[PDB]
């Protein structure tokens, strides 16, 4: 094949990012993998005049008991925006969100079947660490494209519209869309007929390179703030509706509690029991009302970031919202079903997901935990191709009780 | 002398050209001492003479050497080292002790002349020009350049580390049974061989040294037991820190006090219970090294335990992967953890202590997890599998809060240990508003410009009470306010403020503070028999709220 010069943006240099400690078993595994990968040709070993570094994990593709190597890519992805986002982007259908039924497949096996321009190679240098430091790093750079970097599918590009075009045009009711390693591929058929045609297309695939899950997007609504309807309110229950409308009344336009306030008139007991007016009644109603509807007024801006904030709720739920500009929720939703780690794991993969649908974005998260927590365990439970971006956050408590139930 | 290994390609940094600083003019017998060693050196490959056409150049010294009548070269690579580019790490840790796989042998080779010993990418030399001046700087100086890796260049450690990883490897790969840790010019081999065979096969391992370019001390020359590295002490089958001294002293300076701390924080990884606390808080608001402090009383008690500690000679144990890794920890008091590491009870492999502050405010089962964290980290580093915990806590306490807590977490397999002091909640906040109990209403205020600020409450029994703070931030007097409220009111509470900022410390349920304040009201919520805590947002002409507002 032909090489592609790739340039980072100019001034920065490459990545020099620290590895993480890993155990014995995902060392041992690295290390199979990458005398592999070496035979094959994909990655070379490198000197020391080589200064870079991006931090690499071993994890089980996520339905089958078999090790894998993720790259983490954050880092050089940031300093390479300028060609896999404006030179050669992948531009994102608005009709996948659209579709009864999305399904994923992982392309990756195709980029190693392409030359990476050798100008660019040392910023893909990464290392195998060693138990307890006995034995200097082995450190290898790629030949090919890697998975786990936006360059990659935005230089294979041409070739996947090349292997695509039959299938599309014998399918236009079908959208397929490219982000980094995976395909999403979504129709509108009856489940049956939606799976049939992703197997016709695995064979499309096959004749270039693949081996020998389902979203249903359009059935995604929102988890609406919700006001409680009680037998009788206390005061405590009705300070609690107060507080929780004031918080929706900073999102959604029209939110009113001037009558609910009314009620709290005086300095009384907690516990006391207080009498339902019909202008509260009413004015609850109302709001309500709008806590089913889309925020009016919030539009994803292209150009911003993405932002995902979560919080446990407890008994193994989970509330998110995504937004650019903080308040302004484009999506809120709720995820659910052991262990707080895994549970978070599982939740921003899946809060991920969706936002690669729907905006062909991914979020950086904030996530409530200690970083520590987060980066020992986080791997023994991760199973996409990608890494988020995140950084960690105590959660206002307040935040958290505004989203139950 | 010059190893026949293939270089490491070298360049300057991208926008930047070669070094061309100017040779001070030397003395007769600086100048003297330069030809002579660089005579030597010219002869055994390390340095060439050039021509005046090479614009390079960087200052040359000479200095006699350890107060003998020897002359050391002295090369300044700072202008070069600025203009040569980035290199990759030698070693991104060290390993510990506690890590070492037990052998029944290891010898310690050491390179002989190992960086003139290593040859320097041919296209890389013209920048390493130096001249000896001439007399008086009356004639054209002698140019050299370097075929080897210069002492003090930026590339030599490493280029050094991989040549020697390069070299080794074949050995490596015949040998895959012994065990080679390379560190700076020094090999450490080990074996499980008998002496007959190991001393065969270190022969063989020099052997291959030296059809590479490497010298190595032979049988007679190589060193003994315990072996001295890294500050550590490492006998054939335990090992321990390097020996240790804490001075008699009738009076301490700041830097008295420095070497102290450093000496007992490095005996902390193997003498089981050091601590520091009392004699780093003499370390604050730090002064002169040379001022003297006086010990506190606590300081006092602090050096005294652990002078105990130390008074008998303790070891460590080294790994054996076939068994597996328990830790254990212990509360000793004002955010002080400690913990033992062993594999067979009570041998351990090390120990260590944990005393970290994470926030203003905490309780004893978030510094536990914490200290697990890190203890968790730590074993994945050297030994590659995490531990399983013994913790002085139990089961429904740990429950009970982290399933509660708004912050997600997940400790390894652990089981409980009862080992006094046990970590416990102090108090737990109430789920429910309390019926039969007065309801206070609190708020606080402090005017940005005066700093001045009012705290008070209202009660639903029509009680009411506000006092003045000096000096303080609506921060603080929010707190004041809560506080006020828990003094003057029965053993059950409801409270209500309108303080994201005072519920979520009071939520968190805190144990131990740095605010002054915030341990009151923790004095407080513990001699209480329920308490239940409550907000509600500010100006919103909410109930009591307004009252107490206005008030204050
Ligand atoms: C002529 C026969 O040998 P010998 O002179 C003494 O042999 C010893 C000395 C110490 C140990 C401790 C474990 C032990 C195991 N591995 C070690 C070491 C000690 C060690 O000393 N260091 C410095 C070390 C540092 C960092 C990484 N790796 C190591 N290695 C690599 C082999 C074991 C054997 O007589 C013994 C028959
Ligand atoms: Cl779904
Ligand atoms: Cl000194
Ligand atoms: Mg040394």
């Amino acid at each position: 094949i032909e090489t592609v010069p790739v340039k980072l943006k100019p001034g920065m240099d490459g990545p020099k990012v620290k590895q993480w400690p890993l155990t014995e078993e995902k060392i041992k595994a690295l290390v199979e993998i990458c005398t592999e990968m070496e035979k094959e040709g994909k990655i070379s070993k490198i000197g020391p005049e080589n200064p870079y570094n991006t931090p690499v994990f071993a994890i089980k593709k996520k339905d089958s008991t078999k090790w894998r190597k993720l790259v983490d890519f954050r880092e050089l992805n940031k300093r390479t925006q300028d060609f896999w986002e404006v030179q050669l982007g992948i531009p994102h259908p608005a009709g996948l969100k659209k579709k009864k039924s999305v399904t994923v497949l992982d392309v990756g096996d195709a980029y190693f079947s392409v030359p990476l321009d050798e100008d660019f190679r040392k910023y893909t240098a990464f290392t195998i660490p060693s138990i307890n430091n006995e034995t200097p790093g082995i450190r290898y750079q790629y030949n090919v494209l890697p998975q786990g970097w936006k360059g990659s599918p935005a230089i294979f590009q041409s070739s996947m519209t090349k292997i695509l075009e039959p299938f599309r045009k014998q399918n236009p009711d079908i959208v397929i869309y490219q982000y980094m390693d995976d395909l999403y591929v979504g129709s509108d058929l009856e489940i049956g007929q939606h799976r049939t045609k992703i197997e016709e297309l695995r064979q499309h695939l096959l004749r270039w390179g693949l081996t020998t899950y389902e979203l249903h997007p359009d059935k995604w609504t929102v988890q609406p703030i919700v006001l409680p309807e009680k037998d009788s309110w206390t005061v405590n229950d009705i300070q609690k509706l107060v507080g929780k409308l004031n918080w929706a009344s900073q999102i959604y336009p029209g939110i009113k509690v001037r009558q609910l306030c009314k009620l709290l008139r005086g300095t009384k007991a907690l516990t006391e029991v207080i009498p339902l007016t019909e202008e509260a009644e009413l004015e609850l109603a109302e709001n309500r009302e709008i806590l089913k509807e889309p925020v009016h007024g919030v539009y994803y801006d292209p150009s911003k970031d993405l932002i995902a904030e979560i919080q446990k709720q407890g008994q193994g739920q989970w509330t998110y919202q995504i937004y650019q500009e903080p308040f302004k929720n484009l999506k809120t939703g709720k995820y659910a079903r052991t262990n707080d780690v895994k549970q978070l794991t599982e939740a921003v993969q899946k809060i991920t997901t969706e936002s690669i649908v729907i905006w062909g974005k991914t979020p950086k998260f904030k996530l409530p935990i200690q970083k520590e927590t987060w980066e020992t365990w986080w791997t023994e439970y991760w199973q996409a191709t990608w890494i988020p971006e995140w950084e960690f956050v105590n959660t206002p408590p307040l935040v958290k009780l505004w989203y139950q139930l | 002398p010059i190893s026949p290994i293939e270089t490491v390609p070298v360049k300057l940094k991208p926008g930047m050209d070669g070094p061309k600083v100017k040779q001070w003019p030397l003395t007769e017998e600086k100048i003297k001492a330069l030809v002579e060693i660089c005579t030597e050196m010219e002869k055994e490959g390390k340095i060439s003479k050039i021509g005046p056409e090479n614009p390079y150049n960087t200052p040359v010294f000479a200095i006699k050497k350890k107060d003998s009548t020897k002359w050391r070269k002295l090369v300044d690579f700072r202008e070069l080292n600025k203009r040569t580019q980035d290199f990759w790490e030698v070693q991104l840790g060290i390993p510990h002790p506690a890590g070492l796989k037990k052998k029944k042998s290891v010898t310690v080779l050491d390179v002989g002349d190992a960086y003139f010993s290593v040859p320097l990418d041919e296209d890389f030399r013209k920048y390493t020009a130096f001249t000896i001046p001439s007399i008086n700087n009356e004639t054209p100086g002698i140019r050299y350049q370097y075929n080897v890796l210069p002492q003090g260049w930026k590339g030599s450690p490493a280029i050094f580390q991989s040549s020697m990883t390069k070299i080794l490897e074949p050995f490596r790969k015949q040998n895959p049974d012994i065990v080679i840790y390379q560190y700076m010019d020094d090999l450490y081999v080990g074996s499980d061989l008998e002496i007959g065979q190991h001393r065969t096969k270190i022969e063989e391992l020099r052997q291959h040294l030296l059809r590479w370019g490497l010298t190595t001390p032979d049988k007679k020359h190589q060193k003994e037991p315990p072996f001295l590295w890294m500050g550590y002490e490492l006998h054939p089958d335990k090992w321990t820190v390097q020996p240790i001294v804490l001075p008699e002293k009738d009076s301490w300076t700041v830097n008295d006090i420095q070497k102290l701390v450093g000496k007992l924080n490095w005996a902390s990884q193997i003498y089981p219970g050091i601590k520091v606390r009392q004699l780093c808080k003499l370390l604050r608001g730090t002064k002169a090294l040379t001022e003297v402090i006086p010990l506190t009383e606590e300081a006092e008690l602090e050096l005294a335990e652990n002078r105990e500690i130390l008074k008998e000679p303790v070891h460590g144990v080294y790994y054996d992967p076939s068994k597996d890794l328990i830790a254990e920890i212990q509360k000793q008091g004002q955010g002080q953890w400690t913990y033992q590491i062993y594999q067979e009870p009570f041998k351990n492999l090390k120990t260590g202590k944990y005393a970290r502050m994470r926030g203003a405010h905490t309780n004893d089962v978030k510094q536990l997890t914490e200290a697990v964290q890190k203890i968790t980290t730590e074993s994945i580093v050297i030994w590659g599998k995490t531990p399983k915990f013994k913790l002085p806590i139990q089961k429904e306490t740990w429950e009970t809060w982290w399933t509660e807590y708004w912050q997600a977490t997940w400790i390894p397999e652990w089981e409980f240990v009862n080992t006094p002091p046990l970590v416990k909640l102090w108090y737990q906040l109430e789920k429910e508003p309390i019926v039969g109990a007065e309801t206070f209403y609190v708020d606080g205020a402090a005017n940005r410009e005066t700093k001045l600020g009012k705290a008070g409450y209202v009660t639903n029994r029509g009680r009411q009470k506000v006092v003045t703070l000096t000096d303080t931030t609506n921060q603080k007097t929010e707190l004041q306010a809560i506080y006020l409220a828990l003094q003057d009111s029965g053993l059950e509470v409801n409270i209500v403020t309108d303080s994201q900022y005072a519920l979520g410390i009071i939520q968190a349920q805190p144990d131990q503070s740095e605010s002054e304040l915030v341990n009151q009201i923790i004095e407080q919520l513990i001699k209480k028999e329920k308490v239940y805590l409550a907000w509600v947002p500010a100006h919103k002409g909410i109930g009591g709220n307004e009252q107490v507002d206005k008030l204050v």
